[PDB]
């Protein structure tokens, strides 16, 4: 009757290429997540994320290269700081922070890819519905 | 058959008044209404407790540098902080200069309209461009005085709307010897226009006595004011209360506020009423600013509004109780506070460079009082460990005006209506003349 | 031209600034014709036939939507009038609880409250809507002044360009621009963060490279910055850019960037959210309406 509406964000280099392994495999995992392509994790920044839950977001993943072997040298760490205070300030707001995943996905790792689609649609769909279009919809 | 004034102009904020009668055409039920609330004593809870004087400026865009102050007072209280002297006179130099502004505000541009037309028909003359466009010095004057007091503001406090060097500990930034110079200058014109005003209020009081218009919205109550040893103060000093009679019945710590006021809610208005706690909802009303404070004060601070007092609590006496009067009131202190601006600016530790005191330790309560142009202020506010706000508590100046200005448009009705026929516009205006006396801020009484 | 103006949940500033216009304001009623402005006149109902309207404040309560409504339908050009109105502004933290917790907090447990009964004022007073809202979320808006106040000298020049038939153009850069304090050339670098009590700031360099939450990063620019000229950081009063949808977000975004950027790879990513103990009122205070999650979930 409800199925999370999951919305991703994943590099070009490793976690689209993870994601893409994973489909080479047939592995299969839930079908609520979409992906958006970035060339760099570096590239997701708090406004993307907030933008996401504000269309109704119920899950929001975030896939970049292992710390240390992003394709442009530094951008995940970046990003890393950024998806902590993003972590936090979703509590703040409200928002339960495990609706916010970030991992580190290398490109051949389609089995750690399916599974952690696995495990953070099993987690939203226990949360259940994010309900902040519906209140701002009034 | 239900009559309704709305809004209530030449007033800040939102406010209503309703004239009901009954089934025979008799008046029966006449109330004040405020009609706003944003909530401010709660959304506060989980702020940072410095950023205080940065949100509540906000409560209001005329008195905003009331709020500023006030914050700061408890913020510093919050923090076991006593500012330095000259952080004082900065702070108390930013308060003389923007209540130059806001009296100036508002007996020119809403109280002045009915004073000078108090029986027209032709709306769009009563205001500032109808009395601009017969006396243009008039109006020329009361732009130059807000104009003096905004610079003050602008200079002492940074902005002059929403002001932002009251920090904890004191000022952000020191007053240099050229700007002080440059003030103390335009001082003497601001002192000069205030004493005209005086006047022009004199002359326009008298003819609202020729229409039997002078004791519109009369009863008697108590009257608050802050006082330093006895005399008018705006800055600092003890909150003190007299009778009905001019008996002093207390004299407190704005600290100790709630041990003696008290708020009742009423459920036709967003506007509290308060009350002295002691006497009660009727024994204990009481009312603040201009008048009230006068009335409270042994004598004013500075020499010129002093014999402007004199001459007016020999001519009506100690305490007065008219409404209309408070306009009076409202020009001796726009005076008082044009000399003070002159007085402090004379002050030579105004361009001290000891603007602040390192916060010590967090204590979890801080209060933070201040005679705004509209009457007593309190900023109260309790925080944790950490100094973010648990628990915040505002007595906003007009709130304790609001009985007044509910008993007081009753009393007009009650002196000009009989039948619906009675509420002409004319009438009606003198309701609305019985709110404009008091100089209420809804938003602010509101917060 | 038949001008006009209102307020909605603002606190009246704005109308303030339009005041501090001072001997510029006798110019510009001269040349317009007012025909409704709560603050100055009598005229109750808005007229109908009103070329340019200027509204202050954002949505607060039914009766804001009613008036919001009503000025676009006699307006041909609608103008928020300041932060209030195009973001939301500082009464926009209401957001953060439920309008009961708002209400129960005022009228039962402020510490001077007599409420017997217990009842929460309903009579011929308009209740408060879901969330503030800035004015283009209830009603089409054509331009917009933000500041908390505007400055005066930018509402003439918006209002002349109107009154002219030219289209008003706001400053595009961010404060840095306009900020007297000096910049380091090799770039921003943030060691540590500290609250604006902390410490005694350097008058010269910038307030953000020295640790403090500045805004003036995200924050338009045409205000002057009086904030750091005066000793302390820019609280973002005059809104984000003309890119950049949400300020808070974009801010978080840069100050995260630059924190530790000298050591990079190694500096805790937990130092930052550890250390700012209130995230919206450090970004959001005077725009959180106008943000993507513009509430707090209950
Ligand atoms: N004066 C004043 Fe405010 Ni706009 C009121 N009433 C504040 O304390
Ligand atoms: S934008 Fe600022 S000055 Fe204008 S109405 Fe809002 S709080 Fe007041
Ligand atoms: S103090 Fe603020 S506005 Fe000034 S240069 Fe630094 S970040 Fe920019
Ligand atoms: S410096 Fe920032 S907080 Fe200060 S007036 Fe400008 S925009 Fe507003
Ligand atoms: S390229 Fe995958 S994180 Fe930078
Ligand atoms: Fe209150």
């Amino acid at each position: 009757e409800w199925e999370p509406k999951i919305i991703g964000f994943c590099c070009n280099w490793c976690t689209y290429g993870g994601a893409d392994t994973a489909g080479v495999g047939r592995m299969q995992y839930p079908p609520s997540i979409r992906i958006i392509r970035v060339m760099c994790s570096g590239r997701i920044e708090p406004s993307l994320i907030l933008k996401a839950f504000k269309e109704g977001a119920d899950g929001v993943f975030v896939g970049g290269c292992h710390l240390g072997d992003c394709h442009y040298d530094s951008g995940n760490y970046k990003w890393q700081r950024r998806v902590m205070m993003l972590y936090e300030l979703l509590e703040e707001l409200g928002i339960e922070k495990e609706r916010l995943n970030h991992e580190w996905i290398s490109a051949s790792e389609g089995e750690k890819f399916q599974n952690t689609m696995k495990d953070f649609y099993n987690k939203i769909e226990a949360l259940g519905p994010c309900k902040l279009k519906e209140e701002l919809d009034k | 058959v239900k009559l309704s004034v709305e809004p209530v102009t030449r007033v800040e904020g939102h406010g209503k008044i309703s004239v009901s009668f009954d089934d025979s055409g008799n008046l029966d039920k006449v109330r004040f209404h405020v009609v706003e609330v944003r909530g401010f004593e709660k959304f506060l809870e989980g702020r940072y407790v410095e950023d205080a004087p940065i949100y509540t400026p906000r409560i209001c865009g005329i008195c905003q540098v009331a709020h500023h102050l006030a914050s700061a007072k408890a913020v510093d209280n919050v923090f076991g902080v006593k500012i330095p002297e000259t952080a004082e006179l900065l702070r108390n130099l930013m308060h003389q200069g923007a209540t130059v502004h806001s009296h100036a505000l508002h007996f020119y541009m809403l109280a002045a309209p009915d004073l000078m037309f108090p029986t027209t028909d032709d709306v769009l003359k009563r205001n500032l461009m109808g009395i601009a466009k017969e006396h243009p010095e008039i109006i020329k004057d009361a732009i130059e005085l807000r104009k003096a007091g905004q610079n003050v503001v602008r200079v002492v406090g940074g902005r002059a709307i929403h002001p932002v060097t009251a920090v904890v500990g004191g000022q952000s930034k020191s007053l240099k010897e050229e700007e002080r110079d440059e003030l103390l200058k335009l001082s003497e014109r601001t002192i000069e226009l205030s004493e005209k005003s005086i006047e022009v209020g004199k002359k326009l009081l008298e003819n609202i006595k020729d229409e039997d218009l002078l004791d519109i919205g009369y009863f008697e109550s108590a009257h608050m004011g802050m006082v330093n040893n006895g005399v008018h103060d705006l800055y600092d000093g003890k909150l003190r209360v007299v009778n009905s009679e001019g008996k002093v019945e207390y004299e407190f710590d704005p600290s100790e506020y709630m041990n003696y006021i008290a708020e009742g809610v009423k459920p036709y208005s967003y506007l509290k009423f308060p009350y002295l706690k002691d006497k009660g909802e009727e024994d204990g009303i009481y009312r603040v600013n201009t008048l009230s404070r006068l009335n409270v004060s042994d004598k004013m601070a500075t020499p010129l509004a002093q014999k402007y007092y004199d001459e007016f609590v020999k001519e009506f006496g100690k305490p007065c109780h008219h409404p209309m009067l408070f306009h009076y009131a409202r020009l001796i202190e726009l005076l008082s506070s044009a000399e003070m601006v002159k007085e402090l600016l004379e002050n030579d530790k105004i361009v001290g460079e000891d603007i602040r005191a390192e916060p010590e330790e967090v204590v979890g309560d801080g209060v933070g009082c201040v005679e705004a142009p509209r009457g007593t202020l309190i900023h109260h506010f309790k925080t944790d460990d950490d100094g973010i706000i648990t628990d915040t508590n505002l007595v906003v100046a007009t709130v304790q005006n609001n009985p007044a200005m509910d008993i007081g448009v009753r009393k007009v009705a009650e002196k000009y209506i009989k039948a619906p026929e009675d509420a002409t516009p004319q009438v009606l205006n003198y309701m609305e003349m019985l709110i404009r006396a008091y100089d209420p801020c809804l938003s602010c009484a509101t917060h | 031209v038949k001008i006009a103006t209102t307020w909605l949940g603002g606190c009246s500033g704005c109308h303030i600034s339009l005041l501090d216009l001072h001997e510029e304001l006798l110019n510009l009623l001269e040349n317009v014709e007012l025909v409704h402005c709560p603050v100055l006149m009598d005229v109750k109902e808005i007229p109908d036939e009103v070329e340019v309207a200027l509204i202050e404040g954002g949505i607060r309560n039914e009766e804001n939507l009613e008036i919001a409504k009503e000025m676009r339908e006699r307006a041909k050009i609608v103008i928020a009038f300041g932060t209030c109105a195009a973001f939301g502004g500082v009464p926009g933290l209401g957001n953060l609880y439920s309008n009961d917790e708002l209400l129960d907090k005022a009228y039962k447990t402020t510490i001077t409250t007599k409420n017997d009964d217990g009842i929460i004022p309903n009579e011929e007073v308009p209740e408060l809507v879901s969330r503030v809202k800035p004015l283009s979320e209830v009603i089409e808006v054509d331009y917009f002044i933000p500041g908390c106040p505007p400055n005066p000298e930018m509402i003439a020049e918006v209002v002349k360009a109107l009154l002219e038939g030219k289209e008003p153009e706001l400053p595009k850069k961010n404060l840095c621009e306009e900020c007297a304090r000096k910049k380091s050339e090799e770039g921003v670098a943030i060691e540590t963060i500290k609250r604006n009590y902390e410490g005694n700031p350097d008058p010269e360099k910038c307030l953000l490279e020295q640790g403090y939450i500045c805004l003036g990063i995200a924050t338009r620019e045409g205000c002057g910055a009086p904030c750091p000229s005066s000793g302390v950081p820019c609280s973002g009063c005059s809104g984000p850019t003309d890119a950049v949808v949400d300020q808070g977000a974009k801010m978080i975004s840069a100050l995260c960037s630059d924190f530790g950027i000298d050591n990079d790879r190694d500096v805790d990513p937990m130092i930052l959210p550890k250390s700012i103990k209130d995230k919206i009122g450090s970004f959001y205070k005077f725009t959180l309406p106008s943000a993507f999650v513009p509430i707090r979930l209950k």
